[PDB]
């Protein structure tokens, strides 16, 4: 009948069972190519499912510094008036050196006033932009809502902060000592532990 | 008395919201602030919070010769010492006594992270 | 002026020429480099010298000497000095130090656990157990739903043969017995859906989680290592991690440090190499605790039969040391400034480590018996039930 | 019976129908026991087909000069008496620097 044909019809896409089968040569036709026609269909769906499944996370091309040089497609300066603006005048690496020569003149202004400006920069940028930034402002607001803003590539250099002094001050010797103290002490580890990682705005084989 | 130069950064110095209800150094509550607040306990200096007017880093440019932010407030004797952010280097430090280290740092790039399609219910 | 080296890798290698050379050019390492490319911005002669007494200065209580590298600056028996020393505030206190050249941080080594085998069970994996909560509890509710179905809106579909066919659906393998009712095919069409997509998304990527091996460490990190005392723990002696845990107000730390002291034998070691050979002669049973450089070191060299438990519990620094007073200490200062501005700092910390790796500087392969016996197991189980089950029905029956 | 059985086995092995299935209770542990047991084996060899199929050829560890070079577990070495050898010899870039240094000498 009909009923009994959309359930054998439905059985044989499943790859199931059918409690019936076809006896002549004009049904055993539909049935053979239809079984067929869903063959194919489900060896496709099996596939691509197993290939999703096993889907590599996306890969920025914004990996390494070279890279987001040389996609010129996509904007990128440094802080002016800063100490990494410094670095890279008197960088002398070959990648510095090109982003340092491609930064130095480009309309409009590659470079930045405030930290927030740079954020927003390339907030309100589709993409086209990029900005370099120190490890510990870039994570903490990466960590802020709305979190947007993502990190590509590692750290391109180790340095550090420091607790400043006038040249020939008095309050050198100990300063000198109150910072190793702290830093012995796991004082300033609490610190830095509580105040950016307990803010927590947002947030191949694997089950 | 101790003058201080903080350039006003999240998260190493912060406005409390209760800016107009607060006054002083109380009012001030931020990672620098209470860096700055656990030497002092250390050492027992007398300090008022102050921010840099002019608001920028150390850049000494070649026409002027002259230091600007937080390095300039320190070279001129505008402000005593600077406990902020403030990148230890080579040509800052030919002039100005940098401490011992209290926090590593690194250049890094940031970008607009794509949006990536989470898996609706009917993701299969 | 002197220059005083610890006899420690990578940072002193000495050269396998070692019987053909003499002086400054006896021995290399990333310290000898440092102090090349230290000696060129500075203009300070130096003569590669090493301590004899072998180690770092540490202040006995008694006494209250300086002993080895300390005890050299500060007694006037050295000028300057270059190695993986490791800062602190006493011993700031008596000498003058330049800047970082390194970042660092006490951090745990033991031997590598053997790979562990995916175990029985292992046919699981691929679905999370919620998942396969839900997929009992569905397959209980289809059956149930058929029945109550078939039994009061007839056209047999019992409780039994119901969830026969359920099974059978499930497992692609249909049965004798097919709805034939409205509301039982639209149960078992929705039933037929569900176990097409479940499957498909279980048999793709099967293989993996029947043949991955993932290694399971005893000492996730400092915390669950101290809980426990099965395993024994030791550092070096006359170091900066026994005066660090030694000044420790921490809970873990106190702890840690009085298990350590109160320990017998004595878990302490002369050298770093004999901390090495204890770990990798004890069956995993000593943890050292060094600092993060070396240990990274020894995991890149061969055989590699040791790795890194957890994170760095503190961050140090290393720094160039000099007599306190001395003229050379600004110069020397301004000398690693300048070098980590330049890339060689950074150059010669990513040339040296990774340098030589030997273990890792995957593929497929079939299936031994070890990856699926647990299956065969479960088959071999439910046939003794099977003919348990039929000889209690008949002597149940007989009566 | 024992034929019939064993055709049951063999036709739920390999997916295919079977013109009978068990009505008792201890043959239904059995069968569906089994059933459990070809579909982990079946969808196993099936997963691990696929992957023998797209299976990456052999690449060898030699495939670069500087590679080639830090293998120190193989040897290698230049002809003597040749212009190779002097162009090695007078080699400046750093890979092949390293190489006349480990050719040099060489036991
Ligand atoms: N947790 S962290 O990486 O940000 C960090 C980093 C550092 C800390 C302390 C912390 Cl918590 N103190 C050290 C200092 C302490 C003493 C030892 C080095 C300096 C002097 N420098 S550091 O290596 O810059
Ligand atoms: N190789 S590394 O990443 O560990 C590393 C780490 C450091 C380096 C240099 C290198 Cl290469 N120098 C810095 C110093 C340089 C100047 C800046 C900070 C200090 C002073 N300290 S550091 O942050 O400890
Ligand atoms: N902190 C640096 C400027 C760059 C930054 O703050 O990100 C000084 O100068
Ligand atoms: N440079 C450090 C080394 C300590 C250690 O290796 O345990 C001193 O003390
Ligand atoms: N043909 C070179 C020597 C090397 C070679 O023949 O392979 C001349 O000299």
């Amino acid at each position: 009948g009909i009923f009994n044909s959309l359930w054998f019809s439905l059985g044989a896409f499943m790859q199931q069972g059918c409690d019936i089968s076809p006896r002549s040569l004009s049904g055993r036709i539909v049935g053979g190519v239809w079984w067929f026609f869903t063959l194919i269909i489900i060896s496709s769906y099996t596939a691509n499912l197993a290939a999703f499944l096993t889907v590599e996370r996306m890969v920025s091309p914004i990996e390494s510094a070279e890279d987001l040089a040389k996609q010129t497609e996509i904007a990128y300066g440094t802080l002016e008036a800063g100490s990494t603006k410094e670095f890279f005048r008197r960088s002398k690496i070959a990648v510095f050196e090109k982003m340092w020569t491609y930064m130095k003149s480009a309309e409009p202004s590659v470079f930045v006033r405030t930290t927030e400006e740079g954020m927003i920069r390339v907030r309100k940028s589709k993409g086209k932009y990029a900005y370099l930034l120190e490890s510990t402002m870039n994570e903490y607001i990466e960590q802020r809502k709305p979190c947007d803003t993502m990190k590509v590539g590692g750290n391109l250099d180790s340095k550090g902060y420091g607790i400043a002094t006038p040249k020939g001050s008095a309050l050198r010797g100990p300063v000198n000592l109150a910072v190793l103290k702290l830093s012995e002490q796991g004082v300033l580890d609490k610190l830095k532990s509580k105040w950016w990682y307990d803010k927590g705005e947002c947030g191949k084989t694997s089950a | 008395t101790y003058i201080v130069t903080t350039i006003l950064e999240d998260p190493y110095v912060m406005l409390k919201k209760n800016a107009n209800q607060f006054e002083g150094n109380d009012r001030y509550e931020g990672y620098c602030v209470e860096l700055a607040a656990e030497i002092a306990k250390h050492v027992g200096y007398s300090y008022r919070l102050e921010i840099v007017s002019d608001g920028k880093y150390g850049a000494r440019d070649p026409d002027t010769k002259a230091w600007n932010g937080m390095v300039g407030e320190l070279v001129y004797g505008r402000a005593d010492v600077a406990v902020a952010p403030l990148t230890i280097t080579l040509v800052r430090e030919e002039v100005i006594d940098f401490s011992k280290p209290f926090m590593s740092l690194g250049i890094s790039i940031m970008i607009k992270k794509p949006q990536k399609s989470k898996p609706g219910v009917f993701s299969f | 002026v002197v220059v005083t080296t610890i006899l420690e890798s990578p940072y002193v290698m000495m050269k396998k020429n070692h019987e053909m050379l003499e002086g400054n050019e006896r021995y290399e390492g990333y310290c000898v480099d440092l102090a090349a490319e230290i000696a060129k911005h500075c203009g300070f002669k130096y003569k590669l010298t090493i301590v004899g007494d072998g180690k770092y200065g540490a202040r006995d209580a008694d006494t209250k000497i300086w002993n080895g590298m300390v005890g050299e600056l500060v007694y006037g028996k050295a000028d300057i000095a270059i190695a993986p020393l490791t800062i602190t505030l006493v011993r700031e206190e008596v000498i003058d130090f330049s800047k970082p050249f390194m970042s660092l941080g006490i951090s745990i080594m033991i031997k590598k656990p053997q790979k562990s085998k995916p175990g029985v069970f292992s046919f699981l994996d691929p679905l999370a157990y919620e998942i396969w909560m839900c997929i009992v509890f569905a397959y209980i509710g289809v059956s149930v739903v058929l029945f109550l179905v078939s039994r009061f809106s007839p056209y047999e579909f019992g409780i039994f043969n119901s969830l026969w066919f359920s099974l059978g659906a499930f497992m692609r393998q249909g049965c004798d017995i097919s709805p034939r009712s409205l509301s039982g095919r639209i149960v078992g069409g929705v039933w037929w859906f569900f176990t097409l997509i479940i499957i498909s998304s279980y048999t793709a990527n099967l293989a993996a989680f029947l043949t991955v091996e993932r290694m399971v460490s005893p000492i996730e990190s400092a915390e669950d290592l101290s809980k426990q005392t099965e395993i024994a723990y030791g550092t070096l002696d006359s170091g900066s991690t026994k005066e660090f845990f030694r000044r420790s107000k921490i809970a873990v730390f106190d702890k840690m440090w009085t298990y350590m002291r109160s320990a017998e034998p004595s878990v302490f070691v002369r050298t770093t190499a004999e901390g090495v050979a204890r770990v990798r002669k004890s069956k995993g049973k000593y943890a050292y605790l060094l600092e993060s450089t070396m240990n990274e070191y020894i995991e890149q060299r061969k055989p590699c039969d040791t790795m890194k438990v957890g994170g760095n519990l503190d961050s140090k620094g290393y720094g160039i040391a000099t007599p306190k007073g001395s003229s050379l200490g600004t110069p020397v200062n301004l000398a690693v400034l300048k070098l980590s501005e330049q890339g060689v700092l950074d150059k010669l910390k990513n040339k040296w480590w990774y340098d030589k790796g030997e273990c890792g500087a995957e593929k497929t392969s079939a299936l031994s018996l070890s990856n699926v016996a647990g299956v065969f197991y479960i088959l071999v189980g439910g046939l003794g039930l099977a003919m348990l089950v039929a000889l209690i029905e008949f002597c149940y029956k007989s009566r």
